[PDB]
């Protein structure tokens, strides 16, 4: 039942963060994955993080964005970086404990 | 103790083995976004 | 000896989520690439 | 590992798709089938996992069938109710220590 | 008698020699007659030869004007041809754009 | 003595008459002449009439040559311009 | 008001021929053409003859259709050689004649 | 032989006049046609004006260009109101003389 | 091509068409002009003919009976 | 096309100038004939027509004569 | 190139009749007249008519003579009534077309 | 579940292919009613090439009228002339 | 399913009612190309009555001039008639002078 | 009805030029005449013009006077040149329009 | 003649006037009636469109009742 | 004469002609527009007539519907 | 003396016819050159 | 006595002076006068 | 002096004119014969002298003859060969004592 | 044998004398009448005169002329009064003694 609140929105020109609080799991964090909401359409993949730290990225988004746990903090980083304007989306956090997904209330970041 | 070492294999497995399912996300979200761009050509 | 019920406990919990990500392959890897090729 | 599956043809119904493994009677984790439609990539069927979990693209839901036998040590695919567009080249896969190891493939065609 | 005699004699030739001045003279005009009817003939073959040739240009006025009615339709053809059906047909092809 | 002062009277009439008479012979000689001179000159003006209207036939002619000479050639591209058509249109083939 | 009548319609395996009865333009013929609707697509072109007997084709159809008058019968006539199974259409005259374009009413030629 | 030179070329954010100056034919003008091939696609039409003043648009242009004969000029013109940035293209004036066709070099009006 | 040196030689051709014309209208005209008036002017040499032929008869008649009135003037004064 | 055909063209050149000789054939027989003949038929009008006037000079003098040789005889007589 | 033709003459004590046969110009009949050549006297007028059917007469005929046309027999009539032996003369038809006047070889008429 | 999520295909298809089709039908409207408005401004400019040809031929035919009233009393003037000669020409059967 | 079972239902009137739009705007070019042929046939019709009044005024131009050049003989004729015999007649009339 | 007044007469020992000025008719003219009555003589015609410009003259006047239409001026001409001593008249114009002639006052000219 | 001719061409007057009642015929029948049938008409096309969005607008209320009411049978069923 | 107040009649014959015939004209002009302009005013009228009809039978059954279905939440929440 | 008396008469009467047969030449040839100047009409 | 003889005398010459005139007569008052009235 | 004639009349010739005289057998002078044909002045025709001496107009020598008779006191007119043309009326004439004196005169006339 | 010498002659503007000599016919004078000849035309009567005295005159010259004899001086005279231009004749005076004619040489009077 745990609770996943995003973070991190707001607006740029540049490299912003993002956080998604988690309600439970310390250090057992299993997969905590990324996605964003292209704005009138489908959601999207971000990266993944896992409780060993093997965390990869989409295609579109690779070599530029890094997503790290914060085990003690229980919040699970998506580092925005080498941005491009057609980022701006609606960003939402997704969990997977004991097989249940916990989505988020979402945020956004617009890049323009 | 040995049954103990069994178990190490198992978890030792069953998160590599999601290192490498997760990786095929990866590459399978990239056609899935890429399909969708298609839809440009409709909309 | 007490030990050993966690390793079940990450058994149990790491299995569970690999079914997840296998339900979900099924909605994108076979499903809505296929579909949505289509359309 | 060599993965060797058989049950392929040309038929006029159900089928049998076996995926011959080399070893680890039930320590192998997540096996899968691929068919690749000529012209098309190639797209994910079934998945079988080490406790027994299944699931299936919703194109074939309710008519492939994915299972093991450990004694046999096999990966089976009951394929029934074949539809014309089933046409395809069906390739079994795996994850053995996360490194993905295919099939020579076989391929059943219907009409 | 004694000066008529002669004037009888001379009259006489000068009646005779004017009487066969009018059969030259007939023959003058039988002659200038027969020149005018030969002109006569070739204007009325002239006059009908440019008849003839009257409503041959008007044929070809009638050739010529329907020959560009023609002309007017294929050209408005050619602007739903060319402009309409080839120019959204590049249109709705430039989805490889 | 009588049949000479009387003959005289019948000789005088042909040479009084006829005198002026064939005077009116000679006008129509010109009068006649007049008359083949007049249409003389129409003759060669209906030439000249003949060969304006033998040059006007003439660049009619050439107008049926050069407007039959567009649609000879306007037809063409018309007939160029369906082949586009249909193989721009056998291009849906591959696709529906 | 010329009031043209297409005839020769029907179905082969080969050859076929086409006529286009003029009620009217006894040698006064202007641009007559010859159009084919595809069964479910639009009209198209095949053939055109003129006055001075100017014969020029389509493409698809160029060294394989004749299209020949007779201006003693008032018919147009579109001779039919080594067909396809492609040329399963129903064809129709035309006619412009002071301007004014006439049809004809069409006959259906189904060749496979 | 005729030579077809055109003049009117030019740039604006507003309205144009494309003229075309001809080689012969003072009056005796048959179709004389004005293209236009926007970059990277094929050459299209627009005005056809023939040597009796009737003139023809296609669909895209009507309402807006007008297409004027001038014997007396040698020369043929078409105009251009409303000119939209969508209009910008290279403009070649053409011609049929003797049957043959004959073109000129174009003119790029660009408008936007 | 060699339309340049074919359509001068249709140009010579349609010169001397011209001399045909002119040259053949002036010699046509110059004929009947020269026809009509040889036949008027044979007309009037025959009909002097005619009248050398009648006055030559009178002229020698004429001096026959001049030579017999005289035979009778001395005939008569020799009486 | 035009090949052959602007040769045939040049042909009727040739063919014109064939017309040329016939015009050429006109004047050499029609016009010469024509105005020799009238040349001698004009100067033999002037021949006949000054023996003409001495022909009515020759009629009127002999004819006074008879007159005169008329007078003689009748006075001769009436003596 | 009418070529006229006289008929009805002869001998009378009462009333004749006679005709002038045109070889063309059915209807289109422009004035057709009448003359008579009194035997030792020169040509005279006698009767008029033209295309609408005026017909007027000398004076020395006026109420005794009628020129009646006959347009679909190529044919005009001068009815003869009331004749004196002053009517003995030769009788020949004129014609204009085209502005060029049309004798006939004439008959004659002997009255007495 | 799964026969809604797929029937929906067949109904868009009926709503974006017409949305856009109907459209070249209202064009054909304005289309044949512009085919329909330029027939209709030729038929008032014939009707006036009629009148200006109606009024041209009933000239002409006053002018045949006018040319035949001409001849109707220029004929009856030679009908006098005649009579003239005859009256005067019957003055000399006084005299011979 | 949750949404789409209203989507089916939408569409399919949005389909229906557009399934009669299409019907009707049928019916509208069928009566709008009817009401072009009759504007052809009128036309077609006074084309053709402009042609036959065309030569009408053709014939009238061939009767004028030979009607003129009938006149143009009448007061030719009238020159030796009035002109020649009357003035020559009352001069030689001029016996009782 | 058509009022027709002459003007241009005088006396001379020379040349003259009569002229007949008219009511109606422009260039809608037939047979315009003009006569001239020797004293104590009947009148006589000498020349004629018509609409088209068709002249003739009597025997008498030939070679000497030219008559001649002004259109434009509502007058027709009528020149004497080389005139003699015999010409003296009173010369009166005259028209044919509506079928009737009318006629005007006359000009003497005596020339002695 | 012209006369009784004239008068004549009067009566084409009065004939003429008979064509004038013909005219007001047409405009007292087809055109009176073609513009009440067209004013009637499009009163009536502006009701019923008035009425066709008032109609829209009643099946889309109701019709969203409906999937509430399918939303809360769903609900109370699935309890 | 007469002709003075006889072609005056004429005069206004033909002045009334011209009426009738621009009337006429314009008449029918304005009849053939507005004949067109009513049967498609009528046809638009049928075609809404024929949705009016339609439409009135889908709202009655779907309100009878969503009756029914109030009426099965009823029973199931008395379930 | 008796005879040459009768001499006297006719002597008388011979002068006397000669006068009125004289003059009737008078009046003759008054018509004669009357008549002879009819000839103006002819020369 | 002797002048008897020139009475005679004087009836001769007047007598054969009334021939001539009547002589002269037949010239004028019958034939010249009559002759040329007809020409 | 009463001179009247006689011998008048129509006739297919030769014919005798007489004009009786009142007196004077030898004793007159010139009597005369005139005639006109109607339409015509009268002209003279024949001449008588108290001698003998006799004329005629040339229109008539060597035809008419005139004569007298002095017993019967009367001047005849032998008028032989006529002619049609001899159609007039006969009048005598006479000189008495100067006074011309006439007669009723009578006419012949041939054909 | 008597020989008649005219005389008398001569030119006026009047009234002239005219002589006729005689050779012989002392008293004897029968009948001596004077004639002239119109130039180129017939002689004429002019007067006569007798023996004892009558002298009559022609018509044309009554009132004027008195002739008048010379018995003595053997001479007729002609006398010329009341004069007209019409008079110039050569004068030829003519005898008549025993029944022969003795005409004269003729001489002449200008009157003009």
């Amino acid at each position: 039942e745990v609770q996943l609140q995003e973070s991190g929105g707001g607006l740029v020109y540049d490299s912003l963060r993002l956080s998604c609080a988690s309600s439970r799991s310390i250090d057992g964090i299993n997969i905590m994955r990324w996605y964003r909401q292209a704005p009138g359409k489908q959601r999207g993949m971000v990266a993944v993080v896992t409780g060993w730290g093997s965390t990869n990225y989409v295609d579109s988004v690779k070599g530029r964005f890094i997503i790290s746990r914060d085990s003690a903090k229980d919040t699970v980083y998506l580092q925005m970086n080498n941005l491009k304007p057609e980022d701006t989306a609606v960003y939402s956090c997704n969990a997977i404990y004991r097989g249940s997904e916990y989505w988020g209330q979402g945020t956004q970041v617009t890049v323009s | 103790r040995r049954d103990s070492a069994t178990h190490e294999a198992k978890i030792a497995e069953l998160q590599a083995t999601i290192e490498r399912l997760t990786s095929e996300a990866a590459l399978a979200e990239g056609a899935l976004e890429a399909a969708r761009r298609d839809r440009s050509r409709l909309q």
